[PDB]
């Protein structure tokens, strides 16, 4: 079965790329404002220069993640001002102009899919504190959310670059400097890539184009259309923002205390007996420290997991075309567009799909007079009547010609070799 | 406050309002202190000199939010001055903002980041994504090479890090045999 | 691990033997007890911290394994998985703890611009290039390797036809050598 047609379908794959940097405060979260806990706390201050530099480790490592994920190339090219790509329209996905930001169509359909509930002017926390924000309430037991280094404008500044060096230069600008060449002529290598030869490409380039625009129309109505597709970033914020609340809601523990309240303890106790007491208190405070900062070490590798997955195709797919299979989108790989997401990336990959198939008879060999003829590349393909060499992923039948196969030994010890004459010019 | 009331408490239980006694009125309490300092520096042997970015505070208010007046006049000068300097993330104290771009030597956050140069301070400024770089384009127009060059790259990656091997005994226990016999309960965990 | 045995956890010291020469074993086995669950606990910490740290170095050697056996081992058509250009050979290097690979790869140099045209339409049949692109330096064209400036004169034998030259948008005219 050959196929006699092709769809060039755009698939949607969301990867994270870093989470909230986050900073925890040891002496305003176990031991709020009081001299007395905090005296009490010296003596494990080297559990929290423990936990401190964890924390640390992790906000630095996300900012890494979006550097080894966005900066591959340090050359901010710019969309050339005459979009004439043999009808190719990237509209949707190229910056728009008109905006405060650089941020493509897709792009603002992205950030408006993800909630991300978190910046909180201190001093707003100061006013109306009757509402109960979460925000404010970490705030005031130390748990402040540091902002990531790369902004989100310089993240689509970064993602702009990349799409306009893969639209005007295609894969060379990976390897070094950019190289100038017609969209058409890189998508007639690309197809090339996937086996098909380039001739079906200038024979079919409206109808591609006009699959492509379609491709990325239905792109756009589905990010409008509902958004659970980012559920893998809106968790990654969630979650963050969830275990903040657990450790908050963790104060209110007694850990075998008199109170859970310091100043309870040292009101009705003194200092004769609230040392213990507040001992207690600041161990149970401190492992529950730990668990966060333990946890959080869990899901930065885990990030760091999908961050380095994110890297290798941006640098596989989106500088590069990929021969792995269904690496990057279902089909056979041809291109792929980053966008840029809240603390995430997602990849438009568009691929070469076969549509049509056809039954047809073959056999793996032709004896012209003895000899076996095998063909160069394609395969032996008869609609009944006659035979023609035809590619492997599209139905571009030729008559059998002595420069389309080669000759190897007599053609007896092949198994399946039929009788046919080739053309000898 | 209903009349049976007098101590309002939030999730993590600390008390946060109470009803005056004397006069009938609810007041709230708020830490006075608050996190979100954070100290730029070059590294010492270099200089002493450091700024300081307060988060999501306007520097106007950054007295009142830290209690400045209360603090010691070394503070007092990180407090307000002529080096002001207002970031997305927040605002900066003791570092001079210049227009120009650099790379980024002390990340600051939302794209600022620090750096020590010349008289010498410490300047603040947005950092750069690289040169800029338009490329042609042409629909019959292409770029060949006509030469090369064969580049050797170095990545190094660690393997391994080093095997360790814990004594629960001899670390809780130094050499007395009560806690040894005390800690035999605990073997369950310590074999873990 | 070391420093975090000078902390009390709640007990009167942080050194056993003060407590048992202070208290009888009636009341230092409380005590003592304390400064047990304290330390597992900052064993247990410590063990956790290990494990992270072994994770993360594991996906480091499985990603060395991967490199030895694609780039050394063998020439990677993945982009940038080792280096940056296209990859030719890579050697090892064993380091304290770590690997170290050379990657030398093929980075093209000298830029020069060239008009180009998808195709040839020779005597109403279109020409496609095998393996190359067509390059005119203004007055004739060649067929030209993609990576490296090699141009030839176009031939029966470089290029392809296939129907008719009506079709391709920016077809251009020339004649083809037919030996
Ligand atoms: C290959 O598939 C495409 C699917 O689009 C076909 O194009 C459609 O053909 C029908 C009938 O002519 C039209 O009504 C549609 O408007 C076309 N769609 C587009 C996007 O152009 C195409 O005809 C098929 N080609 C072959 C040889 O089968
Ligand atoms: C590329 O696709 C768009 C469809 O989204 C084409 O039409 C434009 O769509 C935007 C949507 O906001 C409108 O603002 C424009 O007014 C539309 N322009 C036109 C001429 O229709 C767009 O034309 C396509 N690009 C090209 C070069 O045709
Ligand atoms: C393909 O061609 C060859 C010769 O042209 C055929 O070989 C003959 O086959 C018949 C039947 O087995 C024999 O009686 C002849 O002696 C063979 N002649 C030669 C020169 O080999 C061959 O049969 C043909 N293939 C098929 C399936 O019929
Ligand atoms: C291609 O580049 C190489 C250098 O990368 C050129 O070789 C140099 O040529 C100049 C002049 O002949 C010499 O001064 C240098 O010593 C050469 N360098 C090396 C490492 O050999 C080479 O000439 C260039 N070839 C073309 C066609 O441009
Ligand atoms: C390429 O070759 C074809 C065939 O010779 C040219 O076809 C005609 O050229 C004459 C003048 O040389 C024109 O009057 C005709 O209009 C052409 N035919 C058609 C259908 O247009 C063709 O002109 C040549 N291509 C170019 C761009 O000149
Ligand atoms: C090809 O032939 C088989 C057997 O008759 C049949 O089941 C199948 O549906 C056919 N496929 C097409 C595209 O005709
Ligand atoms: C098979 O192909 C040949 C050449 O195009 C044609 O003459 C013949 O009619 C075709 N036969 C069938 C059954 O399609
Ligand atoms: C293919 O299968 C059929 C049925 O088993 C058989 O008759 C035929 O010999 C097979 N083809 C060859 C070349 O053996
Ligand atoms: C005494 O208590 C009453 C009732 O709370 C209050 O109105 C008054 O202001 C307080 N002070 C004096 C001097 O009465
Ligand atoms: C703080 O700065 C921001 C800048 O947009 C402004 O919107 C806000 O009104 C300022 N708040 C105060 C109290 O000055
Ligand atoms: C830097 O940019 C600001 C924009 O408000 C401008 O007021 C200032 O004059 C500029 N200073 C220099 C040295 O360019
Ligand atoms: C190639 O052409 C473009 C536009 O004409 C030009 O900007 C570029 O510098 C040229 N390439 C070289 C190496 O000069
Ligand atoms: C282009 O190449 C041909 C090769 O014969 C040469 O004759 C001609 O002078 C060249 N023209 C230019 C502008 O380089
Ligand atoms: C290529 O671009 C020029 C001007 O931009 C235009 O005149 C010409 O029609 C275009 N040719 C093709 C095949 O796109």
């Amino acid at each position: 079965a050959i196929p006699t047609n092709f769809t060039i379908s755009v698939t949607t794959e969301i990867l994270p790329v870093s989470m909230t940097k986050t900073s925890v405060d040891c002496t305003m979260y176990i031991c709020g404002d009081s001299t007395e806990c905090s005296n009490l706390l010296l003596q494990y201050g080297s559990f929290c220069t423990q936990l401190n530099r964890a924390l640390t480790g992790i906000a630095v490592e996300q900012d890494k993640n979006t550097q080894e994920v966005f900066a591959q190339v340090k050359q901010i090219y710019k969309t050339p001002p005459i979009k004439d790509f043999g009808g190719f329209n990237f509209s949707q996905i190229l910056p728009d102009p008109s905006k405060p930001s650089k941020r493509s169509f897709i792009e603002d359909l992205l950030f408006n899919k993800v909630t991300l509930a978190d910046i909180k002017q201190y001093g707003d926390c100061l006013g109306d504190i009757a509402a109960r924000d979460l925000i404010c309430a970490q705030k005031f037991n130390g748990l402040t959310v540091l902002p990531p280094l790369l902004t989100d404008e310089m993240i689509a500044q970064y993602t702009s670059a990349l799409l306009a060096g893969t639209i005007t230069s295609g894969w060379t600008f990976g390897a070094g400097a950019a190289l100038q060449i017609p969209f058409a002529m890189q998508m007639a290598y690309r197809f090339n890539g996937i086996g098909v030869t380039q001739n079906v490409l200038y024979e079919n380039q409206k109808l591609i184009a006009n699959q492509f625009n379609s491709a990325i129309g239905k792109i756009q109505d589905s990010l409008s259309s509902t958004a659970s597709a980012l559920g893998k970033l809106q968790d990654v914020v969630n979650q963050n923002a969830q275990a903040l609340n657990t450790l908050v809601k963790q104060l209110s523990s007694n850990f075998g205390a008199i109170s859970s309240v310091l100043n309870d303890i040292l009101s009705r106790l003194d200092k004769c007996e609230a040392e213990v007491q507040i001992d207690r208190l600041i161990t149970g405070r401190l492992q529950s420290l730990q668990t966060y900062v333990t946890q959080q070490l869990i899901r930065a590798a885990e990030i760091r997991a999908s961050a380095n997955l994110a890297a290798t195709k941006m640098s596989e797919c989106v500088l590069g075309q990929s021969k792995r299979v269904d690496f990057c989108g279902k089909g056979y790989h041809l291109m792929s567009f980053p966008q840029s997401a809240p603390h995430g990336v997602v990849f438009l990959h568009v691929t070469y799909v076969p549509a049509q198939e056809k039954n047809f008879t073959t056999a793996p060999a032709i004896c012209h007079d003895g000899k076996a003829h095998f063909p160069r590349e394609g395969v032996f393909v008869s609609n009944g009547t006659h035979w023609f060499v035809t590619q492997r992923n599209f139905y571009e039948p030729q008559i059998i010609t002595t420069d389309n196969t080669f000759v190897s030994g007599n053609c007896d010890v092949v198994i399946g070799i039929v009788n046919n004459t080739v053309y000898d010019p | 406050f209903l009349p049976f009331q007098q101590f309002g408490r939030d999730i993590a239980d600390t008390t946060d309002a109470v009803r005056d006694p004397q006069t009938l009125e609810i007041l709230d309490i708020t830490p006075c202190s608050f996190g979100g300092v954070s100290v730029i520096t070059p590294g010492t042997n270099t200089s002493n000199q450091v700024a300081v970015l307060y988060q999501d505070v306007n520097c106007t208010e950054v007295p009142v939010a830290i209690h400045a007046d209360q603090l010691t006049p070394t503070w007092r000068v990180y407090s307000t001055g002529s080096n002001v300097f207002q970031t997305r993330a927040g605002c900066l104290i003791g570092a001079e903002h210049v227009n120009n771009s650099y790379e980024c030597d002390i990340p600051i956050g939302a794209g600022i980041c620090a750096s020590y140069q010349t008289s010498q301070s410490i300047i603040a400024y947005t950092m750069s994504l690289g040169a800029e770089n338009s490329v042609a384009y042409s629909n019959n127009s292409i770029a060949i090479p006509t030469n090369f060059t064969i580049s050797v790259t170095t990545e190094i990656l660690p393997v391994s890090m080093t095997k360790t091997s814990v004594d629960c005994t001899m670390y809780i226990c130094g050499d007395s045999t009560e806690c040894s016999n005390l800690l035999l309960q605990y073997g369950s965990f310590c074999t873990q």
